[PDB]
């Protein structure tokens, strides 16, 4: 099995906790943890629903979708599985905002080359002199 | 369930710039990576660069050591993926791209770097003009041709008119910008293989002498 | 497209010209012949080469150009008791009919008249002519041939006009005329039809369905074919190649060349496989007398059998595999020096080996 | 900035002024220098272009390039190419004088970085080297045809004022890899023309450091010979600051 | 129960001042918002409107996701209330204005506010002038006329006559309101759609130099 369903549990947990308890730019975090997160999400079937609404977090926030009284019951009791301390919906909201806040950072790049556009006058003498060798040649 | 195509197309762009293969530029976030290595675990065609990948995760300051098989079928993926041609040199080189991403923090800001820890010895351009100098000197010409000769301009004025409609609607702009950006991704891609400081202030030194020269 | 079963169709080559003895009076209900007679043509020119005289079994005779009368459905034309009906190379749909049987004779068979249920089909012996594609010749108003008869029966280099004007459906009928002549020629005639490429494509397209029509209808298959602009281009580069000057060599002697090597060395040689790939564009299969094997595109195949066997009835694994790809591409690659246009590919096998 | 001007007769008082804004007048000599400009350097690729396929060679470019086994024609479009650049710079020379060598390495402990093509005397003569797998891999390098590339007051004033209008193999593609090419013999011409009028010392020297090129070209190319292809624009690298201070 | 007509009415009102479908200007109150939202909910017809409206009640800073059906469904509803055309960036405008009006406090004054919040990234007039520009001059001229021609006047006196009696009960005061305020709610949407600044500053100096012209 590529994944380690036990560390990228371990990774999950630490940042969605992390995101439950606050939302702010938290410089101890990196683009690797983010990935574990979700692939956590992704494989267990469980936090399913969590990922589908990270995934809507991509792009635009958008809305969370209307769900029924049980599968927000449910939603609760995953997270706090993965967590413990009572939670809510709109804690779930609030991070759900951070995730997307996340999502839409950017990431690292290479630099390129950039064209930037760039004075000079001719002068009447040489413009005559041109100018009139075609005269001559006119018809 | 996912969209497979638009996490295989954020994947490819991705994949491309962090190759150099592509001289397209654009924005790049969090969610793009994401997509990238959802596709790639999805994909059973691609699990071997998943894999490669995620070992990034760890110290990532490692040599992965494959057996002629497993490269030949990491590299016929990437091959299949981007369409081209390729070499392992390019997957060392998304390695190490996708190492220093996945190790950068989340930040409010792109981040722009150089190509690096491709390819363990520090070499100076001065000692690697020495080394290559030697060797090219020890090759021997493999074709030549004779003194004088003529430079063979063409003629046909008609020709080159329509060469010239044909031309037209290409904006110089963009061209420029895509062959410089050509040439000094692969300037970089060497310097990276030889393990030898490319040297920036060079670099823009080639545009500052040519502003030089076009101010008078 | 329906049509009347009052309506008899007769399709012979003959038919290019008017089979004055085959008219003959129809009946009404009443068992009465009928002395009238009107005869439908496809144009007006066509009405100066029927002869009145030539039908002594009627008392009245008259020619008009058949036209397409809007206001009558084919599905039940008006019927017009007071005159026996025949139609001559008929390029619209009959919307009147005669008493009995309304009589149609034709050269071309177009779907309106191919759906119709009497349908008597005339065999000929082939006898086909030349294309001669080249830019002395003998021009020839394709509009009225038999103008131009005594020169189409005698000359053997034509050069095939038309009116600005003319119509699709008339220059159809004028080369079914023509070839048809040619047909009954003794020796065959050159001709170059002086027309850009794509009509002349879609005419022959157009022909093509026609014979096909025919033979739907039991005519007798005829090697008196026609070649698509593309596959005449593919045959004059091959016999450029070969070093073959076009005018000395004809594109069925080129390709006959080739029969030598269809059953000894049982190949499809690669000039008819192009064509036959143009003619799709626009598979190959083949045996011999006695044969048990056939001959095909796809190689030997058991004759009656699907052109490809069963999937499983060979394992190309062993080398039909990546590794073993690259390793051959590689090995080229390092003995013959080179870097670039290198292509290895695992062979497939039919039925047999 | 702005002028102004005054109309009066000479028997009356009574006077006029006007005042202009130079503004104007800016946006149409820029404009027609941007145009000619454009149009000298699509001539220059038009010929360049013309002058190969009068080479009559019946791969194209990047096949030709692929094409590890036929050195002719690498060596052929490599002299053409660096005649041709020779040229531009003195239109009086149509020939190269001494006979030219070329060989094409194929491994990276044969090629330098940052000089694909370079050259160097064998005491007799002069031998040009080719990187062809460099030369490859940058014109197979993908091509962005998409995005675009750049005061907004006279940006939107010239797109208010110009106009837009709405069988060769080529597309802009095929136009940027032969505008690399151009380019990167254009380079390896300047490096070879430091060699041979100031010494193989000053050649190596400029190879460490390009910088030199300014006093020993500009002492006659910006003067008597055409401006340097690069010249079409200013080119920077992003973020220099900070990645010379990283 | 209740007075489902005066429910709709005060609803059809509320959403076309809400809609900038009417220039038509009057007091509106918490009552003709619980108007609106009852019938909203009563009507089986509107039930999708009425969920998309009470989705605002949340942060309300959210594009909701709809399928094809259902956007189709709520276009059609609003038609049908309206009676008109119609458009989804229409339907954005009114789910922004109802959430800044739900999440708005109670106050004994109005809250005269701007449109915004319809369709991300900020764009300034400058930007849209340059690449609208682009775009135009890329475009062609679908037909034109030629040099010179000729105004075609009216020539009956007796037509004109009729025209000045047939519009003489017409005030032109209130046709100016109703003018300029179209011209003006067709702006604010044009900005808001485009994501761009209104320059409420230039509006009204276009009027500044209309007094200006006038006092000379």
């Amino acid at each position: 099995e590529l994944i380690n369903m036990r560390r990228y549990r371990n990774a999950a947990r630490k940042l969605i906790h992390h995101y439950s308890l606050n939302s702010t730019s938290s410089t101890e975090y990196k683009i690797s943890d983010v990935v574990m997160t979700m692939i956590f999400l992704l494989r267990s079937e469980k936090y399913h629903s969590l990922f589908k609404l990270l995934e809507t977090t991509f792009d635009d926030y958008t809305c969370r979708p209307q769900m029924t009284q049980v599968q927000t019951d449910t939603l609760l009791d995953a997270v706090r599985s993965l967590l413990s301390t009572t939670i809510d919906l709109t804690t779930v909201d609030i991070m759900r905002s951070s995730f997307a806040r996340c999502f839409n950072s950017p990431i690292m790049r290479y630099a390129k080359i950039v064209l930037l556009q760039n004075d000079k006058r001719t002068t009447l003498e040489e413009l005559l002199i041109e100018r009139g060798e075609k005269i001559q040649m006119l018809q | 369930l996912i969209n497979m195509r638009r996490y295989r197309n954020a994947a490819r762009k991705l994949i491309h710039h962090y190759s150099l293969n592509s001289t397209s530029s654009t924005e790049y976030k969090i969610s793009d990576v994401v997509m990238t290595m959802i596709f790639l675990l999805r994909s059973e065609k691609y699990h071997s660069l998943f894999k490669l990948l995620e070992t990034t995760f760890d110290d990532y300051t490692c040599r992965p050591q494959m057996t002629q098989v497993q490269t030949d079928t990491l590299l016929d993926a990437v091959r299949s993926l981007l369409e081209m041609t390729i070499d392992l040199t390019t997957v060392d080189i998304m390695r190490s791209s996708f190492a220093r991403c996945f190790n950068s923090p989340i930040m409010r800001y792109a981040k722009i770097v150089l190509l690096q820890n491709v390819a363990d010895k520090r070499t100076t351009l001065e000692e690697l003009l020495i080394e290559r100098g030697e060797k090219i000197q020890m090759l021997q010409p493999q074709q030549y041709i004779n003194s004088g000769t003529e430079i063979p301009f063409c003629d046909d004025a008609e020709f080159l008119n329509r060469l010239l409609k044909h031309i037209d609607p290409y904006p110089l702009s963009r061209m420029y910008y895509n062959a410089a950006n050509t040439m000094f991704y692969t300037t970089m891609e060497n310097y990276a293989v030889s393990n030898c400081k490319f040297n920036i202030e060079d670099y823009n030194n080639i545009f500052k002498v040519m502003e030089n020269i076009r101010k008078h | 497209m329906e049509c009347p079963f009052q309506i008899q169709v007769c399709i012979s080559d003959r038919f290019f010209a008017f089979p004055h003895n085959l008219v003959e009076p129809q009946s009404d209900v009443g068992n009465k012949l009928i002395e009238n007679l009107i005869v439908y043509v496809p144009t007006d020119d066509d009405r100066l080469y029927i002869d009145k005289k030539q039908f002594p079994k009627f008392n009245s005779v008259l020619v008009y150009r058949h036209e397409h009368d809007v206001n009558i459905d084919s599905r039940s034309p008006k019927k017009t008791a007071s005159a026996t009906i025949v139609y001559w190379n008929p390029l619209v749909p009959i919307t009147e009919i005669g008493a009995g049987e309304t009589r149609v004779f034709s050269v071309l068979l177009t779907n309106n008249l191919f759906y119709c249920n009497t349908m008597i089909v005339h065999h000929e012996n082939p006898k086909c002519p030349i294309e001669f594609t080249y830019p002395n010749l003998r021009p020839i108003a394709c509009e009225i041939p038999l103008s131009h008869f005594k020169e189409l029966v005698e000359s053997n280099d034509f050069l095939l006009c038309f009116n600005l004007e003319t119509s699709t459906m008339v220059k159809i009928l004028s080369l079914k005329r023509i070839f048809c002549i040619f047909q009954y020629r003794k020796q065959p005639a050159r001709y170059v039809i002086n027309l850009p490429h794509e009509e002349i494509d879609n005419l022959y397209n157009k022909l093509n369905w026609e014979r096909t029509r025919r033979l739907m209808k039991g005519d007798v298959p005829s090697n008196c074919a026609t070649v698509n602009r593309s596959s005449l281009k593919y045959i004059k580069q091959a016999q450029s190649l070969l070093g073959i000057p076009d005018y000395s060599q004809t594109v069925v002697d080129f390709v006959k060349m080739f029969q030598k090597i269809i059953f000894p060395y049982q190949l499809v040689p690669n000039v008819i496989i192009k064509l036959n790939n143009f003619d799709q564009m626009v598979k190959i299969r083949l045996f011999c007398k006695n044969d048990s094997i056939a001959i095909s595109s796809s190689g030997i195949v058991p004759i009656n059998m699907p052109d490809f066997s069963p999937p499983n009835t060979f394992d190309y694994s062993d080398y039909a595999n990546r590794t073993n790809i690259n390793f051959v591409t590689q090995r080229v690659l390092t003995d013959g020096g080179f870097s670039s246009g290198i292509t290895v590919t695992p062979v497939k096998y039919n039925y047999y080996l | 900035n702005k002028v102004r001007t005054v109309t009066e007769i000479v028997n009356s008082d009574e006077k006029i002024q006007k005042t202009y804004e130079l503004a104007e007048f800016d946006l149409k000599n820029l404009s027609s220098l941007e145009s000619y400009e454009t149009l000298k350097i699509k001539l220059a690729l038009s010929k360049y272009m013309a002058m190969l396929s009068t080479l009559e060679m019946t791969q194209p470019l990047l096949e030709i390039f692929r094409n590890k086994a036929d050195t002719r024609q690498i060596a052929a479009v490599v002299f053409s190419t660096l005649a041709f650049i020779h040229n531009r710079f003195h239109p009086l020379v149509t020939n190269f004088t001494n006979k030219m060598e070329f060989v094409v390495t194929e491994t990276n402990d044969t090629s330098i970085p940052g000089e694909p093509i370079l050259f160097t005397e064998n005491e007799g003569v002069l031998l040009c080297s080719v990187d062809r797998p460099s030369i490859v891999k940058m014109l197979s390098r993908e091509f962005d045809t998409e995005a675009l590339v750049n005061n907004c007051n006279v940006r939107i004033a010239k797109t208010f004022g110009a106009s837009k209008r709405k069988d060769f193999s080529i597309t802009e593609v095929e136009a940027t890899q032969y505008l690399t090419l151009l380019l990167t013999v254009e380079h390896a011409y300047l490096h070879y023309y430091i060699f041979k009028n100031y010494g193989v010392f000053e050649y190596c020297k400029s190879l460490t450091d390009h910088s030199l090129f300014t006093n020993k070209l500009r002492s006659t190319m910006s003067t008597k010979t055409s401006n340097l292809l690069l010249s079409k624009f200013k080119f920077t690298i992003e973020d220099f600051d900070k990645i010379n201070s990283n």
